[PDB]
């Protein structure tokens, strides 16, 4: 019987515990005796596991903590739309866009900053933003900053009302446990309503204001001339201008003569040819397509009817020779481990979201984006790093499910056992396969820089000397361009110009050409996939043998998180879990970071740049099939060629970026420091200092204490990334921008 | 294998044997301290010198030591 | 019935009995091979094992070396020849710290009777296979290069 | 021994509180070495406030 | 008191797992575990995996120590039994070893004389100029 | 059905020889005493430390010694006059 | 040409190759 | 441009002197570690109790000096 | 109140409210008076 559970105000709501830090631990309520005291109460705030035992409380923490995010995420999207109303040459740029760049920031006039807001264009000075918003506005219709205006208000309220939801769903009306765990209805909701009513409602702005707004911008008709989109709701005589099959009403639509809306719901393919983005339309009737079949999938599972599949049944179903009781006892784990449930969904959401910034690249969905170049590299790079970050999340969480909620006397599974019973040939399979690849790769760079240094580029590893086909690929490539002919007779154009031909290009610059590839793509692909393996040694060992290894039986006792267990057994360094977190972001960032930079030299060598007589000039004129099959292409031809801009970057409008080019060199360096050394020495240092304090009577009552280990790493891990990632993106953003 | 002393500034709160992973140390009775009871190591040729029994003393300053000294195949914790 | 079950009874041995491992098959397919059988003697094993692999190594260093752009075969030659010879030297350099006093394997069969043991680990034992690395390498490298050449 | 509740320095220099104020809580009257039983404000690296010491190793001043 | 007998007794159900015994079984020092579980419950492999105890008497094979202290805690803090344990060597030699006294370590038994045991504070130890041309250490005096 | 005894002390840790089938020879006649009377004198281990070094050290020092552009780039030498220096040198 | 086609090999294999060798057998016997 | 480079350098001697002198007069013993003579010059810790004592011999500090050598000179 | 004041008098909410204080205070000095190398 699937209903509302709800407790009734379970917690009072006066600021008793607000001036009480650390009240959600027995240990840290007692107040601080040393520093450390201050870094345990911060790093613990939303452990709830460890505070209390109850699962329903840990539930009524964990969506209301959701409502805050969401709260925050609102406050965070009002704030763009906003300043894109406010402080912004959208306008200017809903009027020429190939010949303005994109702003929607505005410094203040002090200390010099001023020289931060740039020539940007239509008589407006400021920070070119790379965020691609002013493309999302053009594909939603919006013509005025009015508009914008008002959807910022909207996003406060919804702020608000978000943050109110969060208040009351813990302290007025907290869910029950039986509420949370009801699973098969809260999947058809959210497959039904949320994608499928979302994309469905969505596909109604599309039809509605989208397509017509955005044919007459196309058009080339003033943006002010253009007509208010609700009067294309009321005075459909220009909707049936625009397009005739609106003369039927949705006549068509329940007599099943769908074949007349082909004026607005098309499937062409390619891009615009006017405007470098996809087509409107294919756009239109995919959201139309994808919210009835997701409308249809949320009516799988079984709720307060009979009808419907249980998650349970079908699970204990599922069973064979090789594996014995298979998913059997799944379920009962995914509906009382939040964990459990974090692990999987961080894996797949991250997953997404590379695939997102990949589809993205290959298929630019909205208005001059393809031709931004900046907005291009920026969301790719942005969207394949997010991605990169959750997926070692996943792995985080699954081992922490595997120390604090595994129990195969109370919740058992075999699946788990049998994965657990042979961990060891995984793991050393994974570790002979890693050593291959990294042979196979570094040592063909190696091996090339060699070659090239003792004067035999005959034995180079390259299309000139040395072979290695991207053969499958070009097949898949050969296949793609060829399927609108054979295997996808409706579609017009291929889905994209990388496997096609066709090369569409907006104002004089190229939007997208196909792709050619060779033995320098084959190359760094088995570099990515190489690291993606090691990532995933590190990972997973952790996760496998979070519990025990023949060194440390009993590392499940000792906690998730915890620096070691001494310098006995020859030595115990970095035993745990999180100890297997932390290398695993450090690979994580390596590959990730391969990746953007062969995106980045990829793009600006053999597609990018300026179209002349009937012919093309790249950006960096297509060394990279000859410069990235050695390291030292990469050390010059990528690294110390493109750094000019940011390198001299100072007295412009880019100068921040050169500061940041240096500040973020700081930060990675600096946390070396914390890295490569050990506490021992910084409390003797502290015990000297503390000695110089109490001679002047100026010593403290909370004792200062050097940094714990894990905390060590953590601060070495996050400055070694923050300081990484900041260098890339003032290095992309400064170059691509200039 | 490696040292393991037991020094005089014992209280035999016997947190050091409950704590230990290989059972190197035992209680014994003395005449000392108020607990009657005074830590012992009788057992060092399996201690691997993990530093668990230092880790649970409570004395000031500890009054077990382990001094990791000539490593052997229990004490370098191998099972292959 | 399961698939996959405990090593020869004995759950607690580190090990799975999978269908890749023990079967009807594969049980009779790597005693067949020289190194696995028990009751012949020490020389002829090391040949049978040394002569295959002077032609895994023989087929390489032919076309993809320096002179591949051509000397390419009698330069793909002598080469298999070597990692023959150093073998010889890592095998005869390998017996020369083990073995002190006696012979140590798992002394029975799947059967469980106390068979004899094997002179695959013994004083006397790896030289005359260190030897069948050599005569067998170095022989087994040269019918590369009289079938592919002359 | 020392009256309870008495403020001592520590003499013990291998002490973390060596040269340090404690107050008494009980002087054991026995054959024990260390009898007297010293509380201080501030703990120690290895989280403990209290710790024993002998009739030599404590100055109540 | 008596040490304990070495019977053959059958071990508890176990499917089979990779982190168990090896070559140093063979030709070094296994080690072997009894105790007499009351139901049949679950209990953690050590060497990793899900493992279901047998009633009556009990014994398992592995080839550390740890992996037994590791075991006999959970066996001793979880289900409240109580389990003795001792080594075996490849000729066919036993080392019976815990309980030694029949009591276990924390709790004092008389008859098992201090070892080890420095009888003063740790800095009334000499400074290690007057511990060289020996082969002796800093705190044996 | 007890893996546990001490007079059967290699059954126990599971030394099992996993596919070490006790068969006769399938090898032939002729041939298992063309190579057995082929591989006797090279047997011994002292006599390998002797040969396989020093005559191996002979086979290096010979296809080694043996100097012209025929087989190798270096022997080959400089074929062209000298190129200028960045200070006017030689 | 003549020393240096001698000398160049025999340090780059033969001085290694019986050092790693008779060091091996120091080390493990 | 002199100046400041001079006193970068002053940075680079003063703070490697600052390990070593430390690491040097903290080889006997310290609040932490009474005992260290005890060990000797070389040792990987003293366990992760009581805080954790990662990187405590004198070794260590000399070991922590050189990354300054380093990158002083 | 008494509680939500202590929270106001909490260390990261003072140091907050004292940075942006003397932030302003050396950002405010630097409009009216730009550009100092002396005084
Ligand atoms: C030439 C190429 C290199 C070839 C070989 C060297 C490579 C391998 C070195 C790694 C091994 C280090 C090590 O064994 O690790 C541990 C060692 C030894 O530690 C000792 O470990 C000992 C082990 O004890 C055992 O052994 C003892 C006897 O040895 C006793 O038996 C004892 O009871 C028993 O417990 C003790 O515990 C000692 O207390 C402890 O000090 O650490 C140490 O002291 C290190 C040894 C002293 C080194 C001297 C300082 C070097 C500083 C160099 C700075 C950079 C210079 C670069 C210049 C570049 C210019 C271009
Ligand atoms: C996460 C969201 C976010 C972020 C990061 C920023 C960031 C910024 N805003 Mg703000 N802004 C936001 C949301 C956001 N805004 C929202 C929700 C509103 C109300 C709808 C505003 C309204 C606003 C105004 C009115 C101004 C700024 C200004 C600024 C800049 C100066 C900050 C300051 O005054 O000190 C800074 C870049 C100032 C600026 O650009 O100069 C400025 O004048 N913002
Ligand atoms: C002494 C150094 C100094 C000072 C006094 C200021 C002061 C200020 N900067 Mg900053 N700024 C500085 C250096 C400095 N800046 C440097 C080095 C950079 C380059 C990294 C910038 C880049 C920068 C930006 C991009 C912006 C500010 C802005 C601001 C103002 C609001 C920031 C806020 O609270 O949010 C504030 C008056 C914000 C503004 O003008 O509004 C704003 O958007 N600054
Ligand atoms: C049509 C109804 C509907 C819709 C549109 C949504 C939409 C949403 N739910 Mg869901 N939810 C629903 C029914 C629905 N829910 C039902 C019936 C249940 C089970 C009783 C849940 C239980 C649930 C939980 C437990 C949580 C959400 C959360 C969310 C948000 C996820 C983040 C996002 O996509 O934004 C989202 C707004 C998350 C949130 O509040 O943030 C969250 O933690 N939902
Ligand atoms: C929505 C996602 C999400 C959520 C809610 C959590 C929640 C949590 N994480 Mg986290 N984690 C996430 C993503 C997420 N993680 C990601 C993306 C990564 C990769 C960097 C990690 C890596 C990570 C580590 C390494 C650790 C946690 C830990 C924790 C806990 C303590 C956090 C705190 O209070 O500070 C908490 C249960 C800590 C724990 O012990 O649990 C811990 O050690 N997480
Ligand atoms: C250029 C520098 C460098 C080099 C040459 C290597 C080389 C290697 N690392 Mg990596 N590693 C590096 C930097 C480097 N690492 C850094 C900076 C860190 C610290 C985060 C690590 C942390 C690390 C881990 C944690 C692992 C590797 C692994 C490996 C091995 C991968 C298998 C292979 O290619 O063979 C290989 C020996 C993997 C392995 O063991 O295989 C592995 O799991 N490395
Ligand atoms: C896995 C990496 C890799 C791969 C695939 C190759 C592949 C090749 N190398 Mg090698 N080479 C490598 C790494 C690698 N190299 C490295 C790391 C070095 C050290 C710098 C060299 C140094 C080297 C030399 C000196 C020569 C080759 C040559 C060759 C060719 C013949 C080798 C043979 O048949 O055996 C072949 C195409 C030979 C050739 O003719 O080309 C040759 O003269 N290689
Ligand atoms: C230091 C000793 C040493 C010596 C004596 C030699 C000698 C030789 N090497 Mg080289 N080589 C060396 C080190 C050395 N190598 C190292 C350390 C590597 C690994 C990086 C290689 C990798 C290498 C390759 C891959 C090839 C050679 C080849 C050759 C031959 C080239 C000239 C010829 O055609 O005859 C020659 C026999 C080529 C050959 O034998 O043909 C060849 O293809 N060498
Ligand atoms: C806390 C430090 C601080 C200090 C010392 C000052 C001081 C001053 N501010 Mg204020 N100001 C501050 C913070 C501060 N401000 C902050 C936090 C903001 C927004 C984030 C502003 C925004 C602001 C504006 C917009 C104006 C002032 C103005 C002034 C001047 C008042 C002139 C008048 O009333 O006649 C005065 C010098 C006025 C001015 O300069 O004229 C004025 O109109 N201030
Ligand atoms: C330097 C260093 C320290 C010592 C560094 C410390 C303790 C960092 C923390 C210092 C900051 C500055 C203290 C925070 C002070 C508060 C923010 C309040 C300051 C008052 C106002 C100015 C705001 C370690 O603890 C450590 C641990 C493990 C490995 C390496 C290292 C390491 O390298
Ligand atoms: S811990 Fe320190 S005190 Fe408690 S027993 Fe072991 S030694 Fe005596
Ligand atoms: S972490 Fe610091 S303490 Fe724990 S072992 Fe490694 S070094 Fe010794």
């Amino acid at each position: 019987k699937v209903k509302i559970a709800v407790d009734r105000n379970p917690v009072e709501t006066s600021f008793e515990k607000w001036a009480k830090p650390g009240h959600f631990s027995r240990t840290l309520s007692k107040g601080p005796n040393t520093t450390t005291w201050i870094w345990n109460l911060h790093a613990d705030a939303h452990d709830f596991d460890s505070h209390t035992s109850d699962l329903e409380e840990i539930s009524r923490k964990v969506f209301s903590a959701h409502f805050g995010q969401l709260g925050i995420i609102f406050i965070w999207l009002s704030g763009m739309y906003f300043h894109g109303a406010r402080f912004s040459n959208y306008e200017a740029w809903l009027s020429d866009p190939t010949h303005i760049k994109p702003s929607a920031q505005v410094v203040w006039p002090i200390v010099g900053q001023e020289i931060l807001n740039g020539d940007v264009g239509g008589g407006f000075q400021g920070i070119q933003i790379t965020s691609g918003f002013f493309q999302l506005w053009r594909a939603s219709g919006i013509t005025s900053e009015l508009q914008l205006y008002t959807t910022a208000i909207g996003g406060l309220v919804m702020a608000a009302a978000m943050f109110f939801a969060g208040w009351f769903h813990y302290h007025k009306a907290a869910p029950k446990l039986e509420w949370f765990q009801n699973v098969e209805s809260m999947l058809n909701h959210h497959l039904g309503g949320l994608l499928g009513l979302g994309s469905l409602a969505w596909a109604g702005h599309q039809i509605h204001v989208s397509l017509p707004v955005n044919k007459l911008l196309d058009a080339g008709v003033d943006p002010k001339e253009i007509p208010l989109p609700h009067d294309l709701l009321l005075n459909r005589a220009i909707m049936a201008d625009l397009y005739p099959s609106f003369a039927k009403g949705i006549a068509p639509f329940f007599t099943l003569n769908w074949s007349e809306y082909s004026d607005f719901l098309t499937f062409k393919g390619g891009l615009n040819p006017v405007t470098g983005g996809l087509w409107l339309s294919d756009t239109a009737h995919h959201h139309v397509a994808i919210a009835v079949l997701f409308l249809v999938a949320g009516h799988m599972y079984r709720t307060n009817w009979g009808i419907g599949h249980s998650m349970k049944e079908i699970l204990e179903a599922h069973r064979g020779p090789f594996t014995g009781e298979g998913h059997v006892g799944l379920y009962e784990i995914l509906t009382t481990s939040w964990h459990a449930q974090l692990a999987i969904n961080l894996a797949l959401f991250g997953s997404l979201s590379i695939i997102v910034a990949h589809h993205m690249y290959a298929m630019p969905p909205y208005p001059y984006l393809a031709t931004d170049y900046g907005t291009q590299l920026s969301l790719f790079t942005h969207h394949t790093w997010i991605g990169g970050f959750c997926i070692v999340g996943a792995g985080a969480h699954a081992a922490i499910f595997m120390v604090r909620d595994y129990d195969p006397t109370n919740n058992y599974n075999n699946l788990l056992d049998r994965v657990i019973r042979h961990r060891d040939a995984i793991i050393s399979h994974l570790n002979w396969v890693c050593i291959f690849l990294g042979f196979h790769s570094f040592g063909l760079y190696i091996h090339n820089d060699t070659m090239s240094a003792l004067g035999r580029p005959q034995d180079m590893f390259s299309d000139t000397a040395i072979q290695l086909q991207p053969v499958f690929a070009q097949w898949i490539q050969n296949t793609h361009f060829l399927a609108p002919q054979l295997t996808a007779p409706n579609a017009l154009a291929a889905t994209s110009l990388t496997w096609g031909g066709d090369l569409v290009a907006v104002g004089g610059k190229v939007a997208m050409m196909p792709i050619s590839l060779g033995t320098s793509d084959f190359m760094v692909h088995h570099i990515h996939a190489f690291t993606i393996h090691v990532t995933v040694l590190i990972l997973l060992k952790g996760v496998l043998f979070a519990r025990s290894s023949r060194l440390i039986p009993d590392k499940a006792n000792l906690g998730f998180r915890f620096p070691c267990d001494g310098p006995g057994r020859g030595g115990t360094c970095q035993v745990s879990a999180w100890d297997h977190v932390f290398l695993g972001l450090f690979w994580m960032y390596n590959s990730l970071s391969i990746v953007i930079f062969h995106f980045s030299w990829k793009m600006q060598s053999d597609v990018w740049g300026t179209v002349t007589a009937s012919g093309v000039s790249h950006i960096t004129g297509g060394n990279f099939a000859q410069s990235a099959n050695t390291i030292n292409g990469w050390l010059r031809d990528f690294l110390w060629a493109q750094s000019s801009q940011v390198i001299q970057s100072y007295g412009s409008a880019l100068s921040a970026y050169g500061l940041i080019f240096l500040g973020a060199h700081f930060v990675w360096a600096f946390s070396l420091m914390f890295l490569f050394s050990g506490r021992g020495y910084w409390q003797e240092l502290i015990e000297s200092i503390v000695w110089a304090h109490n001679k002047l009577k100026v010593a403290p009552a909370i004792q200062p204490r050097a940094l714990s280990i894990t905390q060590g790493r953590a601060v070495g891990v996050a400055h070694y990334l923050l300081g990484g990632i900041a260098t890339t993106w003032s290095f992309f953003l400064a170059r691509i921008i200039s | 294998a490696h040292i393991v002393k037991i020094y005089d500034t014992c209280i035999g709160c016997t947190q050091c044997v409950r704590a230990c992973p290989l059972d190197v140390l035992e209680m014994v009775p003395w005449d000392g301290c108020k607990a009657s009871q005074m830590a012992s190591a009788p057992r060092t040729e399996d201690c691997v010198g993990c530093k668990r029994c230092e880790t649970a003393c409570p004395t000031d300053f500890l009054s077990v030591r382990v001094y990791l000294g000539s490593e052997s195949t229990r004490s370098m914790g191998l099972s292959y | 019935a399961q698939v996959i079950s405990p090593v020869n009874g004995d759950p607690f041995v580190g090990m799975l009995e999978t269908p890749v491992t023990s079967a009807p098959i594969v049980a009779t397919y790597l005693s067949n091979l020289p190194a696995y059988r028990t009751g012949v003697a020490p020389v002829l094993r090391g040949v049978e094992i040394g002569l295959a692999h002077g032609f895994l190594l023989a087929g390489p260093f032919i076309k993809l070396g320096p002179l591949r752009n051509v000397t390419a075969e009698i330069a793909g030659s002598l080469s298999a020849a070597g990692l023959v010879l150093i073998l010889a030297l890592c095998l005869s350099i390998y017996g020369s710290a083990q073995f002190q006093s006696t012979p140590s394997i798992g002394v029975k069969t799947l059967s469980g009777r106390s068979v004899a043991r094997d002179p695959l680990f013994s004083a006397d034992g790896w030289s005359e296979f260190a030897a069948g690395f050599l005569v067998g390498g170095e022989a087994g490298v040269a019918w590369a290069y009289v079938c592919t050449q002359i | 021994g020392p009256k309870r509740g008495s403020l001592v320095k520590i003499l013990r220099p291998e002490s973390y509180w060596f040269n340090q104020v404690g107050k008494v809580v009980s002087v054991d009257q026995s054959g024990v070495r260390y009898p007297v039983v010293v509380r201080f404000e501030n703990q120690n690296y290895a989280g403990v406030t209290t710790n024993n010491y002998a009739l030599d190793e404590v100055v109540a001043a | 008191t008596v040490p304990t007998l070495n019977p053959d007794t059958p071990s508890p159900i176990f499917g089979g797992s990779t982190g168990g015994l090896l070559r140093k079984a063979q030709t070094e020092e296994f080690y072997v575990i009894t105790w007499e579980a009351k139901k049949e419950q679950i209990f953690e492999m050590p060497t990793g995996g899900a493992a279901i105890m047998r009633q009556g008497p009990n014994l398992l094979k592995f080839g550390k120590k740890e992996q037994c202290l590791a075991l006999t805690t959970q066996l001793r803090n979880k289900f409240k039994l109580t389990p003795c344990f001792y080594r075996v060597f490849p000729d066919g030699k036993v080392q019976y070893l815990h309980p030694a006294d029949g009591v276990y370590p924390e709790k004092v038994n008389a008859g098992r004389v201090g070892a080890n045991q420095n009888m003063r504070r740790i800095g009334q130890n000499v400074n290690p100029i007057k511990v060289k041309f020996s082969g002796r250490m800093m705190s044996p005096a | 059905s007890r893996y546990f005894d001490l007079q059967d002390m290699e059954n126990t840790t599971g030394s099992w020889d996993m596919y070490g089938v006790d068969e006769k020879k399938r090898y032939p006649d002729n041939q298992a005493k063309f190579f057995t009377q082929a591989t006797d004198i090279i047997s011994r281990r002292e006599s390998l430390r002797a040969l396989v070094a020093l005559s191996g050290i002979a086979a290096i020092v010979t296809y080694g010694l043996k100097a012209k552009d025929a087989d190798l780039p270096i022997t080959k030498g400089p074929q062209t006059t000298g190129e200028n220096g960045k200070g006017g040198s030689v | 040409s003549w020393a240096p086609s001698v000398f160049v090999p025999l340090t780059g294999l033969v001085l290694p190759a019986i050092a790693m060798a008779t060091l091996f057998v120091y080390i493990e016997k | 441009g002199d100046f400041l480079v001079h006193h970068a350098i002053a940075l680079g001697l003063h703070t490697t002197t600052l390990i070593l002198v430390k690491g040097a007069l903290d080889a006997r013993g310290s609040k932490l570690m009474p005992d260290k003579k005890d060990f000797g010059y070389s040792f990987p810790c003293d366990g992760p109790g009581r805080g954790g004592t990662c990187d405590i011999s004198a070794y260590d500090a000399f070991y922590l000096a050189v990354f300054w050598m380093l990158n002083t000179i | 109140m008494k509680d939500f004041t202590t929270y106001l008098s909490t260390a990261p909410v003072i140091a907050t409210i004292w940075f942006t204080f003397t932030a302003g205070l050396l950002i405010e000095i630097n409009r009216y008076f730009p550009d100092p190398l002396v005084f």
